[PDB]
RNA sequence: CGCGACCUCAGAUCAGACGUGGCGACCCGCUGAAUUUAAGCAUAUUAGUCAGCGGAGGAAAAGAAACUAACCAGGAUUCCCUCAGUAACGGCGAGUGAACAGGGAAGAGCCCAGCGCCGAAUCCCCGCCCCGCGGCGGGGCGCGGGAAAUGUGGCGUACGGA
RNA sequence: AUCUAAGGCUAAAUACCGGCACGAGACCGAUAGUCAACAAGUACCGUAAGGGAAAGUUGAAAAGAACUUUGAAGAGAGAG
RNA sequence: CGCAGGUGCAGAUCUUGGUGGUAGUAGCAAAUAUUCAAACGAGAACUUUGAAGGCCGAAGUGGAGAAGGGUUCCAUGUGAACAGCAGUUGAACAUGGGUCAGUCGGUCCUGAGAGAUGGGCGAGCGCCGUUCCGAAGGGACGGGCGAUGGCCUCCGUUGCC
RNA sequence: UGAAAAUCCGGGGGAGAGGGUGUAAAUCUCGCGCCGGGCCGUACCCAUAUCCGCAGCAGGUCUCCAAGGUGAACAGCCUCU
RNA sequence: CGACUCUUAGCGGUGGAUCACUCGGCUCGUGCGUCGAUGAAGAACGCAGCUAGCUGCGAGAAUUAAUGUGAAUUGCAGGUUGAUCAUCGACACUUCGAACGCACUUGCGGCCCCGGGUUCCUCCCGGGGCUACGCCUGUCUGAGCGUCGCU
């Protein structure tokens, strides 16, 4: 069989947990025939399975996670795995509203004396 | 009797494997490494041997976070967005 | 441990277990010897799993 | 010394699985310049450190 | 011996926040020697140099005069040429050794305390709702709670100011 | 004559044997050039701190010598 | 024709490699000793079996362990390398095999001593110091309140006093 | 003048705990019955050849059990396992 | 007629110089100037159907999702609705280490919460969550005839 990731995105949460519990059993029946000697066709199938279990542990942790980032959307306190990971000094720079703040004294020293524009002749 | 016939009395050990540097320099009685200073906090390094640094620096191992920071930098550390879904 | 083996062979192969003795090979893997209760059979459980 | 420890036993399992020579096709590839493993070890001549 | 209040002071797996170690080419603060030269050598020189120790950044430090000159006077700091191997120091031996002016690169300037006036005119946090929210913000409401008269904000700083 | 100490902030002009990404060169061409063009700070010595190498090149394509024969085999003799 | 230079070797007890004479020689001499027949085999002064003859002579050239070594232990094959002669033999090579615990030990206590916190020095990384300049009890106990539920009988489980 | 501590036990005291006139109390330190005990080490050499001495080096390296005979005797000479 | 020894040439041996190449280095210069308690640097142990090594990755382990490309990878076997090679923005990331329950033997625990032998009732196993020092604004709880005075 051929199993893709463009037919798993909206199915049941525990159906994929069942098909996973069937592929681990099937992989266990090939670790047995490796030691005791088996077909070369029943040996190279094990890369198919080991790389077709991961497409399920992936689609699971996705559809599991975009609900946590939907339930914690508008809230002010959100967990550490969710608040955005950039660098150390970039979590600690001053925010955009606090950079774009001026004083009252400057804001009344820009009502009367802005910067003009001009040009002289030769 | 200070030579050959006194090389037979060597059976116990002083140094053993560290667990921070990985080398075999963990003194047992003094409990401190000679290579890296384990119970100390700061890693022992000196400047008089510029050859003993390049045995133990950054460009040596894996850089399992720095090589994916040297990649994320050139897009301004984007998060969140995706390529266009088709 | 020696508990989670006894609780996970009874579940895989549908059987109960008297006792378990384990060791570690010089390759670094843990070989496990498993007794059985005298109500099941070894020849009748090898043919189910294919080591026969 | 049969009063070991486990960190030692794992260390004397890695330097045991690093002893066997090459498979015969490994010098059947195209970009091969390897004729024999040159990092072998015998227990009378060298003593592994430790 | 009581209920009470400001003061000083502890504990918590209290709520939310923070720093700790690494790299060390360039940088700022301390600490700091000897070979060597003088045909010896001890002050000097070698040198405020190597080593050692602690801190940062994409650049760091410096900085708007308690300044230079005696001219008919210039006018923040850094950087290159120049003055200069010069005035001066020094068993006045060996040897070390600056700045100002002048021409150029770059060009940018400023705020508080005190003195006084406006009825704490001041912040931060918790609450509910709406908008936006992968750099947690704005407006409306809180007989909902806290810090500040041992001084929070506005005007105002030596070019004078109210 | 000239300046106001004992309190504070501030971009550009300047520096860069480390770092990622790049171009060039009156340079050296395997006992040279970095110690190292290759499974190099690896093998290996020393309890350690630390010391530290040797090693490039078939041919255009493996078409890398079928089969016979003497020999216990290695290695040969014809053939290709 | 012009320009630039890491530009000319016999030696430095020179540096790195490489090969001769000396040489088929010095040498393979510590602890008393080997013979006969057979088998497998291309092959036997050494390998295995048997037959004698001898030594260690219970503080052993014997049977088991700790320190150390780390796959040498076992089996089947190999013979171009190694076992300073040979080799059918091997602690050598190549394939495979092997180390089973409630009671044996580690784990658990303290010793000579090492080493944190309070505190003191110190430009500083840190150092002396271990009951001394310290508000060092997180636990039991018996009783009363509010809680809950376990077949709320008998009680658990927590909070305060 | 010849080690400390973990852990284990006996007494003296009797708070009142706490029982009720028996189908009481906790006992237990009596006889049985009932389930449970996890982690690691475990092979082999231990020396005139498996250790350190550049090596299968006359060197060096901690311990237990020890037969018969002569003889004072684990002395020295021969012999069994 | 020889043998030995010396001499030169042709051929053949030992040896690896010379000539010719180069996926490497050296120096200068431009543009950028970015690490870590959301767990860095470094080290350790693992992973391939036939696998030792460097190299690549982390029990999803010589790579997963997406997009871009649009028919191979290769020493041998296998079995276009998108293979394989790149980019990387969504997932995951084993044990030590500033290292974080207390230790460095990987040994001893505690507090919550679910699954099982069970039937919160204790112990019994398994699974998950927390339990480092230093300090800042707050809330809570308290001590003090040295306070300091009121009630
Ligand atoms: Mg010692
Ligand atoms: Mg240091
Ligand atoms: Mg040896
Ligand atoms: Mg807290
Ligand atoms: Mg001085
Ligand atoms: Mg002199
Ligand atoms: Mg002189
Ligand atoms: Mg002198
Ligand atoms: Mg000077
Ligand atoms: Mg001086
Ligand atoms: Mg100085
Ligand atoms: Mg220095
Ligand atoms: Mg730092
Ligand atoms: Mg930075
Ligand atoms: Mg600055
Ligand atoms: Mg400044
Ligand atoms: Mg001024
Ligand atoms: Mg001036
Ligand atoms: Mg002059
Ligand atoms: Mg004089
Ligand atoms: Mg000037
Ligand atoms: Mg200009
Ligand atoms: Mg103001
Ligand atoms: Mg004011
Ligand atoms: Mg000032
Ligand atoms: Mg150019
Ligand atoms: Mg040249
Ligand atoms: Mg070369
Ligand atoms: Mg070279
Ligand atoms: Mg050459
Ligand atoms: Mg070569
Ligand atoms: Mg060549
Ligand atoms: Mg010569
Ligand atoms: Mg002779
Ligand atoms: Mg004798
Ligand atoms: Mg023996
Ligand atoms: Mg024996
Ligand atoms: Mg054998
Ligand atoms: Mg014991
Ligand atoms: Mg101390
Ligand atoms: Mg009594
Ligand atoms: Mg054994
Ligand atoms: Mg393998
Ligand atoms: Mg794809
Ligand atoms: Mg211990
Ligand atoms: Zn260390």
């Amino acid at each position: 069989a051929k199993i893709k990731a463009r037919d798993l995105r909206g199915k049941k949460k525990e159906e994929l947990l069942k098909q996973l519990d069937d592929l681990k059993v099937e992989l266990s029946q090939l670790r047995v025939a490796k030691v005791t000697g088996g077909a070369a066709s029943k040996l190279s199938k094990i890369r198919v399975v080991r790389k077709s279990i991961a497409r399920v542990l992936t689609v699971i942790n996705q559809t599991q996670k975009e609900n946590l980032r939907k339930f914690y959307k508008g809230k002010k306190y959100k967990p550490l795995d969710l608040r955005p990971k950039k660098t150390r000094a970039m979590r600690r720079r001053l925010n955009k509203h606090e950079e774009s703040l001026k004083t009252k004294k400057q804001q009344r020293k820009e009502r009367l004396y802005p910067l003009r524009k001009y040009a002289v002749k030769a | 009797t200070k030579g050959t016939s006194s090389f037979g009395k060597r059976r116990n050990k002083t140094h053993t494997l560290c667990r921070r540097c990985g080398s075999k320099a963990y003194h047992l009685q003094k409990s401190t490494c000679g290579k890296c200073g384990y119970p100390a906090k700061r890693k022992r390094k000196y400047n008089w041997s510029a050859k003993a640094k390049r045995r133990n620096t950054t460009g040596t191992g894996r850089m399992r976070h720095l090589k994916i920071v040297y990649r994320r930098f050139r897009h301004g550390f984007r998060e969140g967005t995706t390529p266009k879904p088709k | 441990n020696k508990h989670q083996i006894k609780q996970a062979v009874k579940k895989l192969y549908d059987i109960d277990v008297a006792k378990v003795n384990t060791l570690i090979r010089p390759d670094g893997e843990k070989k496990a010897y498993v007794r059985l209760a005298p109500d099941y059979d070894a020849l009748d459980v090898a043919n189910k799993i294919g080591i026969i | 010394s049969s009063h070991k420890t486990f960190r030692i036993k794992r260390f004397l399992a890695k330097k045991q699985k690093q002893n066997r020579p090459i498979p015969q096709w490994i010098w059947m590839k195209t970009g091969n310049k390897i004729r024999y493993n040159s990092k072998r070890r015998h227990w009378r001549r060298t003593k592994l450190g430790l």
